[PDB]
């Protein structure tokens, strides 16, 4: 239910940390990497993952949707718990873990704290193939293809505005527009 | 008046071909991209109509644009960015005269078909790329000498072009006798042939105006009598050399003497554009025992005076 949260890093820890979102001091565990790049006092967003139990409720935080994704997916397997999933996530980088998970590197998995011999195997055979659409490379947008379009246009002659004023109108009739397909199509209406 | 584009229908030399017809055979031994073809030699000679035709015996349309006709450094980009069909040809006449850089953002379309656009404000950033299709480029030059910058490298094959003999041009003229209401004879047509200074261009000029002329439609016919008649007559000129040419010489020889002058004065005493002189008149003259360019200035070869 709780997936995202914003608040102060109130106080860190070995494998946990506390987020003062609202007026509530939430306590969530996270991967060492993420955990370290975490500094008390500054606001922060966290991709959380609730988790019931038989004695209480648990919160697990992550740097970005990607991570969260694996953590879940990971928990998806029978036998793998938060600790392990966390280990794996705390050991090798997501991207590399995504691949590994897909392909099935029970070898590479073992190669990481919480190093599970046969477990790394189950987790492997178990998610081979079953992994992942947009998850082999951390989603990251470059530059404003829009502006980027213009910027090109300007340097190609066309007085800025002339170029920007029609790049926009282009993104209108067609929101999807890689600078390329955008830029070109401008030359057309800029003949 | 369109012409059935082919190579078997191309009146002209067989040398560039011995090293081009072969590569024209490569566009069928490898792919569609036949190395960048630059062209040399004097005007008229036949540049456009060459590839203008080459296209059809390849399978793609042709886009041709003059060099200097490029203001917006991205006008060619546009001439490259969507307008082709994976083969079309792009001809660039007077190519040797392009923007200091316009000719630089032309190399990308060399290696394959890109057009990386450098960009930055301070400190400069990355660099944009497009996706120009695979095409064949023809960039001819009227005066290559040393004006076709290192870009000669990017160009594929560099073959020259020269004048197409009294025969060859006269030859063409013949097939040109089948137009719209006119029959000319050979030997006669041979007359025309040698007044078209090894150039198809100057090889049709003579008649094109002949069309709307009084005392020529009544005697439409043209044999070696009218051929050299309404040619030495009101076609107003003897062996090529015509009016303005005679005038030039007349001033060159009469006013100044067979003596040297220099585009400087002469072009003015001829009340003419110095560039336009040495460029659109001085030519044939020289290449015909008449005009001689000397470090002292122009001068009249004897064969000019006595010639009249
Ligand atoms: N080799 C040829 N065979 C038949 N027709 C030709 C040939 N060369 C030129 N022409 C004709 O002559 C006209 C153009 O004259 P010309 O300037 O000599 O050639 P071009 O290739 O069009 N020009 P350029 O690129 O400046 O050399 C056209 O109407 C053509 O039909």
């Amino acid at each position: 239910m709780i997936r995202y949260l914003r608040g102060l890093v109130l106080k860190k820890e070995a494998g946990g940390f506390v987020l003062l979102a609202g007026g509530v001091g939430f306590f969530l565990q996270a991967p060492t990497p993420f955990l370290q790049a975490l500094e008390e006092g500054k606001e922060v967003g966290v991709h959380t993952h609730l988790l019931l139990k038989e004695e209480g409720l648990s919160l697990y935080g992550f740097p970005d949707e990607e991570n969260l994704a694996l953590f879940e997916l990971l928990l998806s397997v029978s036998g793998v718990g938060p600790k392990v999933a966390l280990a794996l996530l705390s050991a090798l980088p997501p991207r590399l873990l995504a691949r590994a998970l897909l392909e099935g590197d029970a070898r590479l998995l073992t190669s990481a704290s919480g190093v599970g011999r046969r477990l790394a195997e189950r987790i492997a055979l178990e998610l081979k193939g079953k992994v992942p659409p947009h998850l082999l490379a951390g989603e990251k947008v470059e530059s404003e293809a829009a502006e980027e379009a213009v910027m090109a246009l300007a340097a190609l002659g066309f007085k800025e505005a002339q170029a920007r004023a029609v790049v926009l109108d282009l993104l209108a009739q067609n929101p999807k527009a890689r600078a390329q397909d955008l830029i070109k199509e401008a030359l057309k209406r800029l003949r | 008046a369109l012409r059935p584009k082919t190579l078997d229908e191309y009146i002209g030399q067989e040398r560039l071909k011995q090293k081009l017809r072969v590569y024209l055979e490569a566009a069928k031994a490898r792919k569609e991209p036949l190395e960048h073809l630059l062209l040399f030699g004097p005007p008229g000679l036949g540049k456009t109509t060459l590839a203008h035709v080459i296209a059809h015996e390849l399978g793609v349309n042709l886009r041709v644009t003059s060099g200097p006709a490029i203001e917006k450094p991205g006008d060619l980009a546009a001439i490259l960015a969507n307008s082709l069909e994976e083969g079309d040809i792009l001809f660039i006449d007077e190519i040797h005269r392009l923007s200091r850089q316009a000719e630089e953002h032309l190399y990308p379309a060399m290696e394959d078909f890109v057009m990386d656009i450098v960009i930055g404000q301070g400190p400069a950033a990355r660099t944009i790329r497009l996706e120009l299709p695979r095409f064949t480029l023809i960039g001819a030059t009227t005066r290559p000498g040393l004006i076709t910058a290192p870009l000669l490298s990017r160009f594929g094959i560099v073959e020259h072009l020269e004048y197409y003999t009294p025969e060859e041009l006269a030859q063409g003229v013949m097939r040109d006798a089948r137009l719209l209401g006119v029959r000319i004879t050979e030997e006669a047509a041979l007359e025309i042939g040698r007044r078209s200074r090894g150039t198809m261009r100057v090889a049709k000029r003579l008649f094109r105006r002949v069309r709307d002329f009084a005392q020529v439609a009544g005697e439409e016919v043209i044999t070696r009598e009218r051929a050299l008649e309404a040619l030495a007559a009101l076609g107003l000129d003897e062996l090529g050399l015509e009016k303005r040419d005679r005038e030039i010489l007349e001033v060159l020889i009469l006013r100044f003497g067979g003596g040297p002058v220099g585009l400087a004065t002469l072009a003015t005493a001829l009340s003419e554009d110095p560039g336009t002189l040495e460029e659109v008149h001085e030519p044939y003259l020289i290449r015909q025992g008449l005009l001689k360019r000397t470090p002292r200035g122009r001068v009249a070869t004897e064969l000019a005076r006595r010639h009249l």
